[PDB]
């Protein structure tokens, strides 16, 4: 009964999950987190004043590059890197040791910048609305976007591997030296009665 | 007048107003006689998620805002070349704004400058869930074919090696190596076989550690057993409207049926591109989409096209959990909605502001919360009260049936090894 | 928890797996003979049973390959069943009840759900008070 | 135009010793469509001071591609100096307040567009005009996985 | 005999003769079998707590 007991149902319930989440409410020395510097994400995270504290402390380290922030974070460094959902996601899935965790919140595309006034400002906008729903945008994010190196956690009940099967292994096979070190005494025994 | 971005409630039972948060709309009837005239004037009242949104822009750009519903057409489609409905209330100079569900694509954008959308929206395939058959074979999940070999080629030696030089070693008939094996192979499988037991203290000390050995493996083996003899994986129907089961339906067994409602911004788009699934969908065509969710419900549809949004939404608050979107949440032609301004205006960078401002305050997000929120939204909960069918027990009655049929050559095999 | 202890497989199994016993003892039989009949039953309902009747074990060389997987098949069975009983033994009620006020139940009130309090009372009072 | 690096939207390899991108075929094998642009050097502009023509190819290089061809207009891309998406500067110390990065770039008159993932707010789109969405997202969070080893 | 079949088992036993005897001794490993697995279902909290 117990042996099955730790062999099952032993895992963390989920990581943070959302925004107003009490640690990054009270945030100590020991949760560590940041983002980028000169960024959308540092303006709209200092907009909420109801976490201007929680601000304090993103003030406090802010890295350089987004591939700085993720080399730290590979490396046993940060313990967790807000970002944009596509750039996490395409990370996740390429490289397999992070897993992004978190609802979605302040939703805004990625929108092409140009200047005050432009001809090309107005048909680049009907030329994007026309190429969107033509099969062009969804044939590229199938291209450059969706790899699917890794498999999925889908489920709880997990298969095992060569883990214990080895101790299990060494423990029958350990059996035979003995035995033979018996038979000699038993020999011995047998000369000598 | 459709899915709680915008809805109507009719006038107080006693009152003769309208409540809290809610503000009067107006509907003119043209439907009755017409004898002499009548403009159906009725007066309503309109609430909803969208409305916060109009009146959050209107309590900051400062104007003020009546209301009025479109007797002429749903969103609209050009028809001979006239548009009617909303776009053409807007494009016939009789209104100025356009609020609610409308979509923004390349013509209505052409004929009328469009906001930043505040929503997402596309085309997504709905379809009633189907049940899910177990992976045959499942008795041997709970290991590895590593281990399985690694298993076989343990007892084989140690039993061979061991147990024979113990038996030759130190002093019924002598011990056959088919003893060894028949032993052995009982103790691993919990027991009962009858066997008969050898004789010398090494061969016992031996039997021992063998048989700590098979109560090891056989409280690993039974430790998760009914969760790898429940869980089942599903299968999508189809894999969008790309395949050949969308696009070519003429070589098809019993022919798959799909359609959706006419005269949006959808038909166009298929229209435009797959001309064969449209002319095939032109059979198919429902008439609203609460009488096409009980059609495709009752059996009589098995694929619904329609915005993503509202789709989404309906399969989250549905009573029960009947059915759900293909792909899990997948979006064709991704669009969002938006707000319609007249042609050449100057309230369209306001709008843009307030609303981008409304972005970056966060309400959106607690007007999601408040009115897009769904029950069934949630994860399917625990799956208990199984019943163990024939699948997963003939996937091991398959074991004695290779076996019976390995019997049966055998004994024709050593019969004619006698002759 | 249902009163009864047939409840962890079907009916249609139960017969295959009582269909099955016959058939394996009377091949067994056959094949021991013909290359002990009452024998090889008590044997093969033994196996299942894992009580402790049975004189003998079989002598054929086929008979000893069959009768060594369908111990093993035997065991499987046993030991999903006993896996089976103990899981709706265990873990089986609801989570919880209402918890919140403004749980979406009460946000959209149904038919089905009916809940009310006393009229002319300080709770309806401030009952009506939450607009939203 | 100017673009910024990206992990999944811009690459920058370093060129072949020839001048020429290593032409690379892909898995759908169609053949991979490069630009040759004119960046910074490893580190910063601070103290390698110089710039060094490189390779840019990617989700923003070929949409920049379909919209020339589509509406037949030429480009020269180049990345920007300062690496930063773009901020707006209001600091009283100096009595002016100006934008830095990509923006700040872009309003001064050194580029004309830009083709990289820039969001859409508030204050950015004060000073300039944005287009249609290109792309749909949102803002989360990325950690470590535990592998729990219990 | 019925209190090795009972324990689970192994405790060395001289089965009986006669087909009544072993169809009772069938029954009763049935209970055996019943009663052990539901013995075993949850020894492990009733162990903790
Ligand atoms: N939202 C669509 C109508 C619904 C649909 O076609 O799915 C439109 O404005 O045209």
């Amino acid at each position: 009964a117990n042996l099955a007991a730790f062999l099952v149902l032993d895992r963390p319930e989920e990581r943070i999950t959302g925004i107003n989440d009490p640690r990054l409410r009270n945030p100590s020395d020991k949760f560590i987190y940041a983002t980028v510097k000169q960024s959308s994400v540092d303006i709209y995270f200092r907009r909420q004043v109801e976490l201007s504290t929680m601000y304090r402390h993103m003030e406090k380290h802010n890295y350089e590059s987004a591939a700085e922030a993720i080399q730290a974070v590979r490396d046993n460094k940060l313990h967790a890197f807000i970002w944009d959902s596509a750039v996490l996601e395409f990370e996740a899935s390429q490289k397999c040791d992070l897993v992004t965790t978190g609802e979605l919140f302040f939703r805004s595309g990625f929108g092409i910048g140009m200047r005050k006034d432009s001809p090309w400002k107005q048909q680049v906008s009907l030329s994007i609305l026309k190429s969107h729903e033509n099969g062009f945008m969804e044939d590229l994010d199938k291209t450059w976007v969706r790899y699917q190196e890794c498999d999925s956690r889908s489920n709880a009940p997990a298969t095992l591997t060569f883990e214990n099967m080895a101790g299990v292994f060494m423990l029958v096979a350990g059996g035979i030296v003995a035995g033979i070190f018996l038979i000699f005494i038993e020999i011995a025994y047998k000369r000598h009665k | 007048e459709e899915a709680p971005f915008v809805i109507v409630e009719s006038v107080d039972p006693l009152s003769g107003t309208c409540m809290r948060n809610t503000v009067p709309c107006q509907k003119r009837i043209i439907s009755e006689n017409k004898t002499d005239e009548e403009p159906g004037y009725i007066k309503k009242c309109c609430k909803g998620f969208c409305i916060d949104i109009l009146k959050k822009i209107s309590k900051s750009v400062k104007f003020t805002y009546d209301l009025y519903l479109v007797t002429n057409g749903k969103h609209g489609k050009k028809i001979n070349g006239t548009w009617n409905g909303m776009i053409g209330e807007v494009v016939m100079k009789r209104a100025y704004m356009a609020v609610g569900s409308l979509t923004i694509n390349e013509e209505r954008s052409e004929v009328v400058d469009f906001s930043v959308p505040f929503i997402e929206t596309g085309i997504s395939v709905m379809v009633s869930r189907s049940n899910g058959t177990v992976s045959p074979s499942a008795f041997l999940e709970p290991f590895s074919a590593d281990v399985w070999v690694m298993m076989f080629v343990m007892l084989l030696i140690v039993s061979a090696v061991a147990v024979f030089v113990f038996e030759y070693f130190s002093p019924g008939p002598s011990f056959t190596i088919g003893k060894a094996i028949w032993l052995l192979w009982g103790l691993v499988f919990n027991n009962s076989v009858p066997v008969q037991n050898p004789k010398g203290t090494t061969s016992k000390i031996m039997v021992s550690v063998w048989a700590f050995f098979a109560v090891i493996f056989l409280a690993s083996y039974t430790a998760n057993l009914a969760a790898f003899m429940i869980q089942e994986e599903y299968v999508d129907q189809v894999s969008g409207l790309s395949d050949k089961k969308f696009q070519r339906p003429n070589d098809f067994s019993p022919p798959f049926r799909f359609g959706t409602v006419p005269n949006g911004s959808t038909e166009r788009n298929i229209r435009n591109n797959y001309a064969e699934m449209h002319a095939y969908m032109g059979k198919f065509n429902q008439r609203g989409v609460d009488d096409a969710l009980l059609s495709l419900k009752t059996g009589k549809l098995d694929a619904f096209i329609y915005d993503a949004a509202v789709l989404n939404y309906m399969a989250g608050r549905d009573e029960g959990c009947k059915l759900v979107t293909i792909g899990s949440g997948k979006v064709f032609a991704s669009t969002g909605y938006g707000i319609a301004i007249q042609k050449d205006s100057g309230w369209k960078r306001q709008v843009d502001l307030a609303i981008l401002q409304l972005f970056g305050d966060g309400e959106m997000e607690e007007l999601e919360a408040l009115w897009l929120t769904g029950i069934c939204h949630n994860e399917k909960n625990e799956v208990m009260s199984s019943q163990l069918d024939i699948d997963n027990m003939a996937g091991v009655f398959y074991m004695l049936g290779a076996a019976m049929a390995l019997s049966l050559i055998t004994f024709i095999c050593e019969h004619l090894f006698y002759w | 928890t249902l009163d009864s202890f047939m409840q962890p497989f079907q009916s249609t199994l139960w017969l295959l797996v009582g269909l099955s016993v016959h058939v394996v003892a009377v091949m067994l039989y056959l094949l021991d003979r013909f290359s002990t009949l009452s024998s090889a039953m008590w044997f093969s309902w033994g196996v299942l049973l894992n009580s402790g009747i049975g004189e003998g074990a079989p002598r054929s060389f086929s008979a000893r390959i069959l009768g060594m997987v369908w111990a093993g098949f035997a065991m499987i069975i046993v030991a999903s069943y006993t896996a089976n009983l103990a899981a709706f033994l265990v873990l089986d009620r609801p989570e919880e009840r209402i918890t919140g006020i403004n749980d979406p139940r009460l946000r959209n009130p149904s038919d089905k759900f009916i809940y009310a309090t006393v009229k002319q009372s300080s709770v309806d009072i401030y009952f009506r008070r939450q607009v939203e | 135009i100017v673009t910024i690096h990206q992990e999944p939207f811009v690459y920058v390899k370093p060129t072949m010793s020839d001048g020429t991108c290593k032409e690379e075929f892909t898995v759908n094998g169609d053949p991979v469509k490069k630009v040759i642009c004119t960046g910074p050097n490893d580190t910063s502009p601070g103290s390698p001071r110089h710039t060094v023509p490189q390779c840019c190819y990617g989700f923003c290089i070929d949409l920049l591609i379909k919209l020339a061809r589509t509406m037949q207009f030429t480009y020269e891309v180049h990345l920007v100096a300062d690496g930063k998406f773009g901020t707006q500067e209001r600091v009283q110390n100096s009595n002016k307040k100006e934008w830095n990065g990509m923006m700040g770039e872009l309003l001064s008159g050194q580029a004309d567009m830009i083709v990289a993932p820039l969001t859409i707010n508030n204050e950015r789109a004060q000073y300039i005009e944005f287009s249609k969405p290109f792309k749909y997202q949102g803002l989360t969070i990325l950690v470590k996985k535990e592998i729990p080893r219990s």
